[PDB]
């Protein structure tokens, strides 16, 4: 797997109606992306775009504030557990 | 102003303040999922303090002399990274200024920094005036001045050795600046570690077990071996 | 290998060679 | 067959009573201590050394304040560690010292005032 | 008078066997100080000769690891005490000296009977402790040599303990003159000034 | 064969006269020269802490007895202890080469054969 | 009483503090009965009482010279007022304070007395041994005519313990020193540290300390001292209460340690007009503070189990008091601003913590930079 | 009997390959053999003890509730009881706006690692040398070394030759004194008293009308042809307690294990003479007798 | 060889022909004492390590103050 | 010899952003552990997140290690030894200046406690014990590998 990280600080912008809600293997809510979604980060100087390829998890929300180098998306034996 | 400092490489903000904008308003923890909400109380981290280093200390010392300008009072991680790449240039500037100062004042004034006991006037004019009234040239006076220098001062002055070339900024740093390289005094006091080099270990001290009895004498004492 | 690497690591360049934007000896043999 | 590891004896108030009322020939040094008091660890080691130095020329005893609290207060113990130097001459008055005094200062009291 | 001068700027006596001297030489042309410094350092540390005890003969000793009745130290400890005795001499050749004493008492270096060409540096240097009125005769051999090496004694002849030098710019580049300092530590068999002249 | 206490084991290959050895800014030649390429591959950084602290102790007339895992007190506890003691040794004995603010623990040393300094500062210790 | 003494001077920063009383090496004054004794001879076991201490010994105080030394190491300036004998032990005590850069111009020598030596007579009243004082030691014999008024004029805080109340001579001298200090605008710091005799009965102790309590502007007491002075049995019963059927709230179910914060109405019998700050210390774990306007608690911590073989709580009470005095002189808004007071008191908590990591009080007193470092490591940045 | 360390660690060996969680505090995770027996010969931990069923026990500090006497809070746990206690090795130097009991630390429980609040912790591991053997516990700054080098270090310290002159390390861990005491190499008083006479061969000590003569070992061969030799560490007129040191053995100075020398060292390549593990040395180590040792060979 | 010899000939050239006594224990005036601490002077060794010219350069030290210190110094 | 490459504590350079990244991973772990206690995520989800968040953090530090050297300290002694190919690789250097990452117990599985520190910083006692699993296994495999 490959992790997409934010190249700048700023505000995430995308249309949440273009993606499908899901629960990740870590128990978090997220979005499933089956298209070439365009995600915008508006930083302190300029506005920058990150292309989200299909079959990828979008871990952030629209209008969320992200920090640089923070994971924002993920491009994508039987064990017994005792509690 | 800007765009001229940027063109020349003079100190300037990385981002033009005029062409700088806020980041509007972001989710306020009521429009956010649980995993993206800020904790109500700050969490202890063990990484909550900036790591001390040489770059932070030198940048602050250069900021006070005006050699560089920083965005704020304390250098950022970006500024220390940039200093690491160009630190040899700034040291070379300081070394050049000391060479020009020696060529201006002359050896007597320059090296009297490390001869505290020397009280005669060390200016070039005073050196010339002493030569005319006494016959002792500058080299003779310099040899006389170094006859009043202690061995402790001489070892400090070795920073001006032409092969050593110690950073002038390093040579004049005070103790309170230097100790911020490692971040001040250890919280666990070093006196706990210190031991006299000629100490004899006291085997009856509080950190030692009770003396081991002789096995035979122990057996006889507990009446299991008969003489 | 380290000796050859240090030997052939050439001059510093660009912002690592000059503090300011600039807007050497010649040898016969 | 095995020599004991500690020379200083721990006495009750009643036992210390009879020792002082009875006839004595050597100076009597009484140590008030408590196992919870940090400085008493340092004082315990100094008094063991003093016992080795003064084999039979002095008698070193100790009293625990956890067991004899009322007795300690009546003896004017204001804190720990506290030492009493009692002369074999019944007319001479005893000397009370407070704090972690040096070993040499103990010797001077015993030799010159006891 | 002379243009190029030298002088002792500090001469200190730390103890009977630890002498310190610092010297200045100025003004020098560029590069001359480096040439003088390294050559002087190599001469001081490697070319100056000294003199010390090279072997000892014991009268009634089986081997050097035994003990003598009446001496606190062992035979092996005696040899180490002899090895640390600092002597001075200008002449060459294997000399012999003598220790012929009756106890009890403190045997020191001043109890050595030395030939007229050899001298002791430190009287107080300890050789042995005698706890009995016994007779102790030890023969000694002494040589002046370079570097380092009856019971042989591992002699280290070199009298210069350490040396250091520094080079400083005289000033403006009229002819980029330089100032040389030389620091010398000796064991008292010769003064730092004498070591500088011998090198 | 010689060894430190950090799994740094070596075999003596050459014995040099003291005037051929590299020497410090106080003029003292070193007694042993170890290969620095042995540390990163073996990942035993503890020898670097020990050698620096050993030098400080010798100049300060101190010995140190340090229980392991001093980082439980604070981050970089060993670095703070070593650098602070190095600085104190440098200040008290007036030996500025002992603590260089530009590169703590390292100093420029000289080639005994030529008298020229080695280019980069070198870690020295006891 | 009459006039001033000395020449008025710009009085260098930080402001001077004066510590009044007996200079002693170690000497824990607060002694009570503990129910968990170790082996009487094997003192290697006694460190287990350093990490499970009696409650009265969680952060023990000591002689006033401990506070002066600790205050200087924390970056302040201090002078000691007292008397020692002219013997060799007296010189050692003064040389200890001069090494720590404590001013000793206020220390008077008595060439006819032996330092730390009290002459007593042993009696056998009602079949029991008792002693009575024949000649007090030089430490408890400073006279009013021997006071250094230049120190009392310069000093901004006058500090003393209740040990001086056990000496008739010192008690009279103490109230002349307080008069001088108040005339020159100094604040009076009463650090109780009750010695062994003053634990006998509440009523006798309250009468004995009442006069000195009323003269104090700042008071530090331990939790054990405060409960003893008000009602020891009521608070012990309060701690031992357990609800019969269910807890009154979720926190009561966790069976946590009791950190009861006394209300200002419970404290009212001990409050007076001139009192600016009352601090009640539960070791380094809690610092309850009381002012005329507000009250609250500073949460602290302790870790002696981080170093089981060098931990020693002796002198940690003095480091906390010295840390309070260091911040009070340089941050006078502490008296009126609650948020500022809490932040500055966390500095005193850190000093107490470090002081418990070394054997010996004086040997282990921390410096200012070490204390500031520990404070920033322990507390989240918003609490600095 | 190569050196004082080899004498003391031989008797602590355990003969039977993987580290198990139950080993912590009982069997050292580092000290093992090199070759084919690796993991089948280990060492007992410094604080370990054998219990009443042939089980290894390790001491832990018990965190007890408010209402309990709890005279001694240090208790020894057998491996069966270990899994069912929450054992933390962290400290309590962390505070936020909440309360201290809610701060979290790493802990061991049921043979795994968690992160729990302090109030859920049952036991604390507090002893600095609890988890390692003697050899690993003599390495200063061991936490900055990879664990493989700490194993090789334990083996090398067992191969160290006692030197003719001995010298304490400038930097140690503090366990050197314990090794000296337990090895039996030095001479320790069995009785208190005063010293009357010392020489190379004996020390005479008298206390409480009892006079004792203690012979001193001289140039005695050991199992591996190393030299054992005792030198007095006391003078005439010095008072001694029972159990205090009287003489220093080989590789022991002032009651501390002393296996080596402090020498001036530089880390740099030197013309290929220190290629890989080769070491370049100065002649002063030879004629200074810095690393000279005695070796006694017995022919029969 | 000659240049080397010329470099070393010049060396052969000849030419034509209280710590343990502190200020606090001395009964000094408040003005004198408070000024002595202003310069980080605590022990009498430090006092005797400062010249009479050096003692004047510090703020609020007068000529009469120097004499009083010497008068007390001669008394011990 | 003439250049005299050496190795000091200061030369063991950690990338500037490690503190930011470790603190972010700590925050996400702390929030998930709380919601695990509330019953909002199950134990397997907590297990995966702990392993995957710290593995990704460690791998990102290793990726950024070389560009930090190339851009800000090209002649760093630790960088020159491995980058030139003279001695050492990025993995061994990552153990000195990055983080030791996740270890595996002898029976295949991983230990649910990441080693956040490196050898320059100094491992905590718990981290050191975990790292002993790697040391013990590493020599066992090599003995098996040559046989």
């Amino acid at each position: 797997a490959e992790h997409v990280r934010a190249p700048y600080n700023g505000k995430i912008k995308f249309n949440e109606d273009l993606v499908h809600p899901t629960r990740t293997r870590h128990g978090h809510p997220a979005f499933l992306c089956y298209i070439d979604l365009s995600v915008i980060i508006e930083s302190e100087d300029i506005i920058h775009s990150v292309t989200i390829p299909p079959k990828s998890f979008l871990l952030v929300q629209n209008d969320q504030y992200v920090e640089s180098e923070q994971v924002i998306a993920e491009i994508r034996e039987r064990v017994r557990k005792y509690i | 102003g800007f765009e001229l400092d940027k063109k020349l490489g003079r100190p300037h903000p990385f981002i033009d303040p005029t062409k700088k904008k806020q980041i509007e308003t972001t989710l306020t923890s009521d429009e956010s999922w649980w995993n993206w909400r800020k904790p109500e109380k700050e969490q202890w981290s063990r990484w909550q303090r900036r790591r001390p280093d040489v770059e932070t200390v030198f940048l602050k010392a250069m900021a006070e002399t005006g050699q560089v300008k920083l965005y704020g009072k304390e250098p950022t991680l970006t500024e220390t990274s940039l200093y690491r790449a160009r630190r040899h240039l700034f040291k070379e500037e300081r070394l050049q200024a000391e060479r020009e100062r020696l060529a201006k004042e002359g050896p007597m004034a320059f090296y009297s920094e490390w001869v505290k006991a020397w009280k005669r006037d060390t200016s070039r004019e005073a050196v010339q005036k002493h030569f005319e009234e006494t016959g002792e040239d500058e080299n003779t006076q310099l040899i006389e001045m170094f006859s009043h220098q202690t061995d402790r001062e001489y070892r400090i002055m070795m920073g001006t050795d032409v092969r050593i070339k110690r950073d002038p900024l390093a040579m004049r740093m005070k103790e309170d600046q230097i100790k911020q390289i490692w971040g001040g005094d250890p919280v666990y006091p070093t006196i706990n570690y210190i031991q006299a080099p000629d100490a004899v270990m006291d085997f009856r001290g509080p950190d030692f077990h009770e003396p081991t009895p002789n096995m035979l004498s122990y057996l006889k004492e507990n009446c299991k071996v008969i003489s | 290998l380290i000796g050859l690497y240090v030997l052939t690591s050439g001059t510093r360049r660009g912002i690592c060679a000059n503090r300011y934007n600039p807007c050497e000896p010649f040898f016969c043999n | 067959f095995v020599r004991e590891d500690y020379l200083v004896r721990k006495l009750s108030a009643q036992e210390l009573q009879d020792l002082v009322k009875g006839e004595r020939k050597v100076p009597l040094i009484v140590d008030f201590y408590a196992t919870w008091c940090g400085p008493c660890i340092l004082m315990a080691q100094e008094l063991e050394m003093l016992a080795v130095e003064y084999e039979s020329n002095a008698m070193i005893v100790k009293v625990d304040t956890d067991d004899e609290y009322e007795f300690a207060r009546d003896m004017q113990v204001r804190g720990l560690p506290t030492l009493f130097f009692i002369s074999p001459d019944p007319s001479k008055d005893a000397i009370r010292t407070e704090g972690l005094i040096p070993l040499q200062m103990m010797r001077d009291i015993i030799d010159n005032d006891m | 008078t002379r243009t190029l001068q030298w002088k002792c700027v500090e001469s200190r006596r730390d103890s009977k066997r630890l002498y310190y001297g610092r010297f200045i030489l100025s003004p020098l042309m560029k590069g001359q100080a480096d040439t003088i410094g390294i050559a002087m350092r190599r001469a001081l540390l490697g070319e100056i000769e000294g003199t010390c005890i090279t072997r000892a003969k014991f009268e009634n000793i089986p081997h050097d690891y035994s003990n003598i009745v009446g001496i606190q130290e062992s035979v092996h400890e005696i040899l180490m005490n002899l090895n640390e005795i600092v002597l001075k001499s200008n002449l060459y050749g294997t000399r012999n000296a003598l220790i012929c004493v009756q106890g009890p008492g403190y045997i020191t270096a001043r109890d050595i009977i030395l030939p007229p060409s050899v001298e002791i540096v430190d009287n107080t240097q300890h050789i042995a402790t005698l706890t009995e009125p016994i007779n102790l005769c030890i023969g000694l051999k002494i040589e002046r040599n370079r570097g380092y090496s009856s019971y042989p004694i591992d002699a280290v002849f070199m009298p210069v303990q350490n040396a250091n030098h520094s080079i400083h710019s005289y000033g403006n580049g009229n002819e980029k003159q330089e100032i040389l300092f030389i620091e010398i530590w000796t064991n008292g068999s010769l003064t730092p000034k004498e070591a500088l002249h011998e090198a | 064969k010689v060894a430190g206490r950090h799994g740094n084991k070596g075999i003596i290959s050459k014995i040099l006269p003291r005037q051929d050895m590299p020497y410090l800014q106080d003029g003292r030649p070193v007694d042993m020269v170890f290969n620095p390429l042995g540390v990163p591959s073996r990942m035993n950084v503890g020898q670097i802490f020990e050698c620096s602290l050993g030098l400080a102790g010798s100049l300060l007339d101190r010995h140190y007895r340090i229980a392991p895992f001093d980082e439980r007190y604070e981050q970089e506890a060993s670095r703070k202890l070593v650098f602070s003691e190095l600085y104190e040794a440098s200040k008290q004995t007036a030996n500025p080469w002992v603590f260089e603010p530009e590169y703590p623990g390292k100093s420029r040393i000289f080639d005994g054969r030529t008298g020229d300094p080695f280019e980069q500062p070198v870690i020295i210790g006891k | 009483v009459d006039y001033d003494d000395g020449i008025d001077f710009p009085y260098d920063d930080p402001p001077l503090v004066c510590c009044f009383g007996a200079v002693q090496k170690e000497f824990v004054p607060v002694v009570r009965v503990h129910d968990n004794p170790m082996h009487p001879d094997i003192y290697s076991q006694w460190k287990m009482l350093q990490w499970d201490p009696p409650e009265f010994g969680r952060a023990p105080g000591g002689p006033p010279s401990n506070v002066a030394i600790s205050h200087v190491r924390l970056g302040g300036r201090a002078a000691f007022m007292g008397k020692v004998g002219g013997d060799d032990y007296g010189e050692e005590l003064v040389l200890m304070m001069n090494k720590e850069r404590v001013q000793t111009r206020g220390v008077k020598f008595d060439e006819g007395a032996s330092t730390a030596c009290t002459r007593v007579k042993i009696k056998f009243e009602d079949g029991k041994m008792k002693a009575e004082t024949v000649k007090e030691p030089p430490e408890d014999s400073l006279l009013a005519s021997e006071l250094n008024l230049a120190v009392l004029k310069e000093a901004r805080i006058f500090h003393f313990n209740s040990e001086v109340l056990t000496s008739p001579t010192m008690e009279s001298t103490l109230f002349k020193a307080i008069q001088w200090s108040k005339k020159f605008g100094g604040l009076i710091f009463f650090d109780l540290n009750l010695p062994l005799p003053l634990w006998r009965s509440r009523n006798e102790t309250r009468k004995l300390i009442k006069k000195s309590w009323d003269e104090a502007n700042i008071i530090e007491v331990s939790q054990q001292e405060l409960e003893f002075l008000l009602d020891e049995e009521y608070y012990e019963r309060r701690r031992n209460y357990t609800p019969q059927y269910f807890a009154e709230d979720f926190e009561q179910t966790k069976n946590r340690r009791d950190y009861y914060h006394y209300t200002p109405e419970e404290i009212k019998p001990l409050w007076h007009d001139d009192l600016k700050l009352l601090v009640v210390t539960d070791g380094t774990l809690r610092l309850h503070y009381y002012t005329p306007k507000f009250d609250g608690v500073v949460v602290g911590t302790e870790d002696v189990l981080i170093t089981p073989f060098t931990c020693d709580r002796t002198g940690s009470g003095d480091a906390v008091v010295a840390g309070i005095m260091r911040k009070l002189t340089t941050c006078p808004e502490m008296f009126e601003d609650q948020d500022v007071l809490e932040r500055q008191l966390r500095f005193a908590v850190a000093a107490g913590i470090i002081s418990q990591w070394t054997i010996g009080a004086v040997r282990g007193f921390p410096t200012e930079s070490a204390t500031q470092n520990l404070k920033e490591q322990v507390y989240v940045p918003s609490m600095w | 009997r190569t050196n004082p360390l080899t004498q003391i660690v031989h008797g602590r060996k355990l003969s039977y390959r993987d580290i198990h969680p139950s080993h912590y505090g009982r069997i050292c995770p580092i000290d093992t053999s090199e070759g084919i027996n690796v993991g089948l010969i280990g060492s007992l931990s410094i604080h370990a003890r054998i219990g009443d069923w042939g089980s290894l026990e390790s001491p832990f500090y018990e965190l007890v509730e408010k209402s309990k006497k709890a005279q001694i809070r240090m208790l020894f746990l057998s491996p069966s009881q270990d899994e069912y206690y929450m054992i933390a090795a962290g400290n309590s130097l962390a505070l936020n706006r909440g309360i201290q009991e809610e701060q979290v630390v790493p802990a061991r429980y049921r043979q795994e690692f968690l992160t729990i609040a302090w109030e859920e912790v049952h036991l604390r591991s507090i002893f600095p040398f609890q988890y390692f053997s003697i050899g690993a516990s003599l390495i200063p700054f061991i936490e900055h070394n990879d664990a493989n080098r700490a194993l090789m270090s334990s083996n090398m310290q067992r191969q160290a030759v006692p030197l003719s002159r001995s010298e304490k390390c400038i930097v140690g861990t503090g366990l050197e004194r314990q090794v000296a005491l337990d090895s039996g190499v030095p001479a320790i008083a069995e009785h208190e008293g005063k010293i009357l006479y010392t020489d190379t061969e004996k020390i005479i000590l008298s206390g409480n009308e009892n006079t004792l003569s203690i012979p001193l070992i001289m140039y005695q061969r050991s199992n591996k042809n190393t030299c054992m030799h005792q030198k007095p560490q006391v003078r005439r007129g010095k008072c001694i307690k029972k159990g205090q040191i009287l003489a220093d053995g080989a590789a022991t100075v002032g009651g501390e294990l002393a296996l080596g020398k402090n020498v001036l060292v530089a880390y740099m390549p030197w013309e290929g003479y220190n290629f890989e593990d080769a070491v370049l040395i100065s002649e002063c180590l030879v004629y200074g007798d810095i690393y000279t040792s005695f070796h006694i060979r017995k022919y029969e | 060889s000659r240049n080397l010899i010329n470099l070393f000939i010049p060396f052969l050239h000849v030419e034509e022909e209280f710590q343990y006594i502190f200020i606090d224990q001395l009964e000094l005036p408040p003005r004198i004492y408070n000024c002595l601490k202003k310069s980080n002077i605590h022990t009498l060794l430090d006092l005797l390590n400062n010249s009479q010219e050096d003692l004047i350069k510090m703020e609020h030290f007068h000529i009469e103050d120097v004499k009083k210190l010497l008068d007390i110094l001669e008394k011990k | 010899t003439a250049t005299s490459i050496s190795l000091g504590i200061d030369d063991l350079l950690t990338i500037p952003s490690k503190g930011w990244l470790v603190q972010d991973a700590e925050q996400q772990s702390l929030i998930l552990e709380k919601h695990h206690h509330y019953g909002n995520v199950h134990a397997v989800e907590k297990l995966r997140q702990s392993i995957e968040i710290w593995y990704a953090t460690s791998e990102y530090l290793r990726q950024e290690m070389n560009p930090n050297f190339r851009m800000t300290d090209p002649f760093n002694p630790v960088h020159m030894m491995s980058f030139s190919g003279a001695r050492g690789n990025a993995s061994q250097v990552h153990q000195l200046v990055g983080m030791r990452g996740l270890m595996s117990d002898p029976q295949g599985q991983m230990i649910d406690l990441p080693i956040q520190s490196n050898l320059r910083e100094g491992l905590s006692l718990t981290e050191y014990i975990i790292s002993c699993y790697g040391a013990r296994k590493g020599v066992v495999d090599t003995a098996v590998r040559t046989s």
